[PDB]
RNA sequence: CACAUGUUCC
RNA sequence: AAAUUCUUGGACCGGCGCAAGACGGACCAGAGCGAAAGCAUUUGCCAAGAAUGUUUUCAUUAAUCAAGAACGAAAGUCGGAGGUUCGAAGACGAUCAGAUACCGUCGUAGUUCCGACCAUAAACGAUGCCGACUGGCGAUGCGGCGGCGUUAUUCCCAUGACCCGCCGGGCAGCUUCCGGGAAACCAAAGUCUUUGGGUUCCGGGGGGAGUAUGGUUGCAAAGCUGAAACUUAAAGGAAUUGA
C-alpha cells in the first residue's frame, strides 16, 4: 500500500532530480529524498574553549565557527538516529522538533 | 485548452454587449474606409488595422461602423492578399525553424517544434480548402515556401 | 470540447440539487434547453426559470425547488417506437405512478404521457424524476 | 451557503470578476480624452493600446507600450469617456 | 531590422517598378532612373567597386545587403539568385526612407 | 605525385630585381585561387598567412613549422596535421610548441609558420579495399609496398 | 527466484538456443 | 589591469537583504535583475581599477571602498546587503626592477 | 525504381571486401562525388579533381579543401578560433 | 568482524 | 581489527608553480521550464514556448484517434578524440565451514566529447486525452489591476524592493460526514442499480509464458506481435488482533 502521500520526497512536478552522495556511505541519494542537516557548531563547545581564550595572543577575539550541510541516506540517518520511525498519524506532522537546546 | 501546447489560459478579448457606434467617433463608414484603404495600400495584414485604429483613430470596431469587417471590405476592391493571414504567419514561422534547423541539427527540440506547425499548416491548407479561399490543388511545400516571406 | 449542450445543461442543474440549491445557473441557453424546461415546468418539479440574452449563446438562471430526484440525459438520442416505449420507461423510471421521459418528436418536445395521447414517436432526450 | 441573488448581482462583487466570467460579458478597457502639453489638439487612446502614440505634427511622445495599461507620456492630461 | 527590409523588398516586388540582375540595372543606374541598390556580400569585388562607383556619379544610395545571392532571390519572391537590385519605383514601400 | 598535401603556387614580387618569383607552398585548407597570401612579421592572422610564432597569441593553430630559423619550413606539414603554440617567453627568444605527434618541443622565437591545417585531411579514414589502391599509392611513392614477413 | 535473474535466466536460455540452431543451418 | 603591468582578476558577492517590514519568507529576486545587477557590479571594478595602479587599488582593498560603493549603487534594482570582495588574484606582472619596491616601503 | 535495398555507390564492389568496410566506404565514397555549395558564385559545382582540392565549375576557381569533404570538421573550427584571436590580438 | 539450517496433522 | 600498497632510492605532509580530464557545492526551495525522457559557472548569438493584457484578425477552422511518424533515462554496439576521478570483468589482501559476496588496494570495458544505431526502465501520480459542475483556508510562481504607507535614482512623478487585496492558470499544501471506495484513501479515485457528455488503449482465477513457432527490425545485444499441450483450488488486494 501507499505509505506516504508524497512518497517520502518533495518532488512534484519536476519528474527527475539530481542524486547527491551520503556523509558516511557514497548512497546515491536524490536531493528532495535526503534527509538534509544543516548543523551551526563551534570547533571547541565546553572545554578547548576555556583554556585557549587566556592563551589567545590576541585578548577578546572571538572563535570562528564551522559549518557543515550534512546530506543523510534512509538507512544513515535512522542508524545514526537523525530521524526515527513515527505512527500513521504522527507522520503526517512535518513541523521541525522545538528549538531550546 | 491549445492543441499543441497543455496549456489552458482564459485570455481573450471581449466586446461590450452595445453595438451602437462610440458617441466620441464623427469617422463615418467611408472616412474608416478609406483610412483602411491607406493601411493597406501602403502594406499591413488585417490584423494591425484593427490594432493601430482603436489606439489612434479610436474606433471601436469596424464591424459596427461600417456594414463589413476588415478582411471583407479588402476583398471587395481586391486589396486582400493571395492567401489569409494564419497561413501566411505558420509559413513564415515554419521557415524560419527550418531554416534555423540547418545550422543547429543538433536542436531536438527545434526538430520537434517544426512539426506542429506543418501540422497547424495542413488543418488552415484543408479547411481553406473547403471554404474555396484557396485553389483545389494547393499543397504548402517546404522546399518552395521560401519564396514566400 | 463540449459536445452535448443539454448533457452539460442536466449535470449541472443536478448537481445543484443535490446540493439543494435555490437555483442554478447554466451558461449555454439552447431552443432545446428552453423547451426542456417548460417539460419539467408544467409539472412543477422545478421553480421559475428566466434566460440572460446576450448577443452571445445566453445564460439561463433557473429557480429550483425541492422536488427534484434526478434529471438525466440519454445520449446518443435513440429513436424511439411506440411498442417500446414501454421497455424504455421499464428499466429508466423508477415507478409507473410518476416519473417523466421526454423525447423530441415532429410534433414538438413533450413528455411521454403526451406523446401517447398524439400517438407520435421520436428520439429520446433524457429523463426526469 | 444555499441562496444568492443572481438575478441582481452587487456592484461591488461584478467588477471583481474575470471579465469573461462575468454575468454579462463586459470588458475593463476604456478610452480617454488625451491633451498632451506640447500642442492643444485632443487624441482619443485605447487604455491597452500597446503601441507607440505620437502627437501632430510630431512634437511629443504620447504612449508607451506595455504588458497592462498603457503608459501615459507625464503631464499629458486625460479624461476618461464612455457611450 | 533585418526583417523589416525582407518586409520591404517584398512590397516593392507586389507594387513598385524594379530591374533585377547585374547588367540591366546597370543601365538604370546610366539612365538616372534607380534610386536605391541592393548587393549581395558574394558578389564580386571588381563589381562591388563599379556599382557604387557608378551610384556615386549617379548619387543613388548602395544598401550593401546581408547575405549572399541564393537568399536574395527568395527574399525577392523570385527562385533564382540575384546579386544587383535596383528600384526604379518604390511606389508604396518606405525602403528608400531608411 | 605520391603527397596527400595539395601544393599552392605563390607568386611575389622582387624587391631588388624588376621580377616576379614563384615558390611552391603547401596549401592549408581554405586557400582558394586569386587571393592574396601575405609573409612577413607585420602580417595579420589568419589562414594561409605566415609570421613568426613569437608575433602569435596563444593557442595558434598553425603548420609547415621551421625547426630553426631559416630552414623554408620543415615541422607538421602532412595532410591533416597541425601544431599548436603552446606558451610563450619573451626572454631567450624561444616558444613552446607541440608536434602531431603529441610531444612537445620548445622552439625558437624567431622562426615562422602559415596558420591553419594542411588541406587534404581525413585521408586516413577511407579504408583501401583492393590491393590495387595500395599498389597504385606506393608506386608514385617508392618500391616499398609489396611486404614479405 | 527474483523475477530480474529469472528473466536473465531466460535470455542466457534463449540466446543459447540462438547458436545451437544456427549451425545446423 | 591596472595602469602598470598588474593584470588581476577580482571576485565579488552579493546577498539579497529580507526587508525589516517585508513578511515574505522567499525574498528571492528576478532572473534579469540579477544580470542587471551583476552588470552594474562589474563595471564598478573596471571604474576602480584601469584608473591607477596597485597602490590605490590595495588601499581600496583595506576598507570595503569597492564592495561599499557595489552596495548602493544596486539599491535601486534589488536592496542587497551583504556586499565584499571575495577574491583578488594576480595573473600576470612585469619585469620586476627594484625600484618600484622601494615607494611602496617608503 | 529503386534497384537496390541498402546499398548505394557501394553496389558496384559486390559482394567483396565485406560489409562494414562497404558501408564505413559507402558515406566517404558518396560524399567524395558529391558537389557542395560555391561560396563565391553561390552555384552549387564543388567537384573534387584531386586529393585536397575541390574546383569550381562556374568561376574557374580551386578551393583547397578536405580529402573527401569540402570543409573537414577539424578546419572550421580552426577557422573560428583563427579569426577569434585575430581581433583579440589588436582589440 | 560470523550467528547458517531444522519433515508432515490440530 | 589487520593485511595487500608506498617508503633513507625520502614515503606521507607543507609551500610555489605547471599540465590533463571530469563536475558545476553552499545559493537550491513539497520553487521554475519542458510532450516525456530531462534541464544549474559567466557572457554573447540563433530559433522556439506557456501564461497574462487586448473594444486586434478568421469564423467552426474543433475533441479523441488505428495505419504511420518525431523525441525518448541509464546500460549496450560501431567509427574517431580523450581518458582526471569513479568503476562491471579480473588480480591481490581480509572474514567465514566456504566468498567465487558484503570490507580494503589496484584496475579492462565503460563512465568524458563528436557522428551513427539501440527504443528498453518502479519511463509512477503505479491514476489515458478533451468539456462542465460540486465546500472552504493559508501559501507560492508568472502576468495584469487597484490602494494607505516604509525605503532607493535624488529632484519625485514613474520605475525598483516591501505591505494590503482582486483576477487567470501554474505546482502544491491544509481542512470537513459533499460524495465515493473493500479499505488504505481520493476536489478527484465524486457528480453510478437514481447505471448514457465525447473518444482511444487495455484485463477475464494462478502457472506454463512473454515461452515455442511464424512474421518483422537491428552489426550484435536484443526490440514488436504472439500460443497451445499440460498443471492447479486457490493465488491476490485492503484492514484487525497476536507472535
Ligand atoms: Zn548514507
Ligand atoms: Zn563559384
Amino acid at each position: 500500500t501507499k505509505k506516504r502521500r508524497n512518497n517520502g520526497r518533495a518532488k512534484k512536478g519536476r519528474g527527475h532530480v539530481q542524486p547527491i552522495r551520503c556523509t558516511n556511505c557514497a548512497r546515491c541519494v536524490p536531493k528532495d529524498k535526503a534527509i538534509k542537516k544543516f548543523v551551526i557548531r563551534n570547533i571547541v563547545e565546553a572545554a578547548a574553549v576555556r583554556d585557549i581564550s587566556e592563551a589567545s595572543v590576541f585578548d577578546a577575539y572571538v572563535l570562528p565557527k564551522l559549518y557543515v550541510k550534512l546530506h543523510y541516506c534512509v538507512s544513515c540517518a535512522i542508524h545514526s538516529k537523525v530521524v526515527r520511525n513515527r505512527s500513521r498519524e504522527a507522520r503526517k506532522d512535518r513541523t521541525p522538533p522545538p528549538r531550546f537546546r | 485548452g491549445r492543441m499543441h501546447a497543455p496549456g489552458k489560459g482564459l485570455s481573450q478579448s471581449a466586446l461590450p454587449y452595445r453595438r451602437s457606434v462610440p458617441t466620441w467617433l464623427k469617422l463615418t463608414s467611408d472616412d474608416v474606409k478609406e483610412q483602411i484603404y491607406k493601411l493597406a495600400k501602403k502594406g499591413l495584414t488585417p490584423s494591425q488595422i484593427g490594432v493601430i485604429l482603436r489606439d489612434s483613430h479610436g474606433v471601436a470596431q469596424v464591424r459596427f461602423v461600417t456594414g463589413n469587417k476588415i478582411l471583407r471590405i479588402l476583398k471587395s476592391k481586391g486589396l486582400a492578399p493571395d492567401l489569409p493571414e494564419d497561413l501566411y504567419h505558420l509559413i513564415k514561422k515554419a521557415v524560419a525553424v527550418r531554416k534555423h534547423l540547418e545550422r543547429n541539427r543538433k536542436d531536438k527540440d527545434a526538430k520537434f517544434r517544426l512539426i506542429l506547425i506543418e501540422s497547424r499548416i495542413h488543418r488552415l491548407a484543408r479547411y481553406y480548402k473547403t471554404k474555396r479561399v484557396l485553389p483545389p490543388n494547393w499543397k504548402y511545400e517546404s522546399s518552395t515556401a521560401s519564396a514566400l516571406v | 470540447v463540449r459536445m452535448n449542450v443539454l448533457a452539460d445543461a442536466l449535470k449541472s442543474i443536478n448537481n445543484a440539487e443535490k446540493r439543494g440549491k435555490r437555483q442554478v445557473l447554466i451558461r449555454p441557453c439552447s431552443k432545446v434547453i428552453v423547451r426542456f424546461l417548460t417539460v419539467m415546468m408544467k409539472h412543477g418539479y422545478i421553480g421559475e426559470f428566466e434566460i440572460i440574452d446576450d448577443h452571445r449563446a445566453g445564460k439561463i438562471v433557473v429557480n429550483l425547488t425541492g422536488r427534484l430526484n434526478k434529471c438525466g440525459v440519454i445520449s446518443p438520442r435513440f429513436d424511439v417506437q411506440l411498442k417500446d416505449l414501454e421497455k424504455w420507461q421499464n428499466n429508466l423510471l423508477p415507478s409507473r405512478q410518476f416519473g417523466f421521459i421526454v423525447l423530441t418528436t415532429s410534433a414538438g418536445i413533450m413528455d411521454h404521457e403526451e406523446a401517447r395521447r398524439k400517438h407520435t414517436g421520436g428520439k429520446i432526450l433524457g429523463f426526469f424524476f | 451557503p444555499l441562496a444568492k441573488d443572481l438575478l441582481h448581482p452587487s456592484p461591488e462583487e461584478e467588477k471583481r470578476k474575470h471579465k469573461k466570467k462575468r454575468l454579462v460579458q463586459s470588458p475593463n478597457s476604456y478610452f480617454m480624452d488625451v491633451k498632451c502639453p506640447g500642442c492643444y489638439k485632443i487624441t482619443t487612446v485605447f487604455s491597452h493600446a500597446q503601441t507607440v502614440v505620437l502627437c501632430v505634427g510630431c512634437s511629443t511622445v504620447l504612449c508607451q507600450p506595455t504588458g497592462g495599461k498603457a503608459r501615459l507620456t507625464e503631464g499629458c492630461s486625460f479624461r476618461r469617456k464612455q457611450h | 531590422s533585418l526583417e523589416s527590409i525582407n518586409s520591404r523588398l517584398q512590397l516593392v516586388m507586389k507594387s513598385g517598378k524594379y530591374v533585377l540582375g547585374y547588367k540591366q540595372s546597370l543601365k538604370m543606374i546610366r539612365q538616372g532612373k534607380a534610386k536605391l541598390v541592393i548587393l549581395a556580400n558574394n558578389c564580386p569585388a571588381l563589381r562591388k567597386s563599379e556599382i557604387e562607383y557608378y551610384a556615386m556619379l549617379a548619387k543613388t544610395g548602395v544598401h550593401h545587403y546581408s547575405g549572399n545571392n541564393i537568399e536574395l532571390g527568395t527574399a525577392c519572391g523570385k527562385y533564382y539568385r540575384v546579386c544587383t537590385l535596383s528600384i526604379i519605383d518604390p511606389g508604396d514601400s518606405d525602403i528608400i526612407r531608411s | 605525385p605520391g603527397r596527400g598535401a595539395p601544393l599552392a603556387k605563390v607568386v611575389f614580387r622582387d624587391p631588388y630585381r624588376f621580377k616576379k618569383r614563384t615558390e611552391l607552398f603547401i596549401a592549408a585548407e581554405g586557400i582558394h585561387t586569386g587571393q592574396f597570401v601575405y609573409c612577413g612579421k607585420k602580417a595579420q592572422l589568419n589562414i594561409g598567412n605566415v609570421l613568426p610564432v613569437g608575433t602569435m597569441p596563444e593557442g595558434t593553430i598553425v603548420c609547415c613549422l621551421e625547426e630553426k630559423p631559416g630552414d623554408r619550413g620543415k615541422l607538421a606539414r602532412a595532410s591533416g596535421n597541425y601544431a599548436t603554440v603552446i606558451s610563450h617567453n619573451p626572454e631567450t627568444k624561444k616558444t613552446r610548441v607541440k608536434l602531431p605527434s603529441g610531444s612537445k618541443k620548445v622552439i625558437s622565437s624567431a622562426n615562422r609558420a602559415v596558420v591553419g591545417v594542411v588541406a587534404g585531411g581525413g585521408r586516413i579514414d577511407k579504408p583501401i579495399l583492393k590491393a590495387g589502391r595500395a599498389y597504385h599509392k606506393y608506386k608514385a611513392k617508392r618500391n616499398c609496398w609489396p611486404r614479405v614477413r | 527466484m527474483r523475477a530480474k535473474w529469472r528473466k536473465k535466466r531466460m535470455r542466457r536460455l534463449k540466446r543459447k538456443r540462438r547458436k545451437m540452431r544456427q549451425r545446423s543451418k | 589591469k591596472t595602469t602598470d603591468g598588474y593584470l588581476l582578476r577580482l571576485f565579488c558577492v552579493g546577498f539579497t537583504k529580507k526587508r525589516n517590514n517585508q513578511i515574505r519568507k522567499t525574498s528571492y529576486a528576478q532572473h534579469q535583475q540579477v544580470r542587471q545587477i551583476r552588470k552594474k557590479m562589474m563595471e564598478i571594478m573596471t571604474r576602480e581599477v584601469q584608473t591607477n595602479d596597485l597602490k590605490e587599488v590595495v588601499n581600496k582593498l583595506i576598507p570595503d571602498s569597492i564592495g561599499k560603493d557595489i552596495e548602493k549603487a544596486c539599491q535601486s534594482i534589488y536592496p542587497l546587503h551583504d556586499v565584499f570582495v571575495r577574491k583578488v588574484k594576480m595573473l600576470k606582472k612585469p619585469k620586476f626592477e627594484l625600484g618600484k619596491l622601494m615607494e611602496l616601503h617608503g | 525504381a529503386k534497384r537496390t535495398k541498402k546499398v548505394g555507390i557501394v553496389g558496384k564492389y559486390g559482394t567483396r571486401y565485406g560489409a562494414s568496410l562497404r558501408k564505413m566506404v559507402k558515406k566517404i565514397e558518396i560524399s567524395q562525388h558529391a558537389k557542395y555549395t560555391c561560396s563565391f558564385c553561390g552555384k552549387t559545382k564543388m567537384k573534387r579533381r584531386a586529393v585536397g582540392i575541390w574546383h569550381c565549375g562556374s568561376c574557374m576557381k580551386t578551393v583547397a579543401g578536405g580529402a573527401w569533404t569540402y570543409n573537414t570538421t577539424s578546419a572550421v573550427t580552426v577557422k573560428s578560433a583563427i579569426r577569434r584571436l585575430k581581433e583579440l590580438k589588436d582589440q
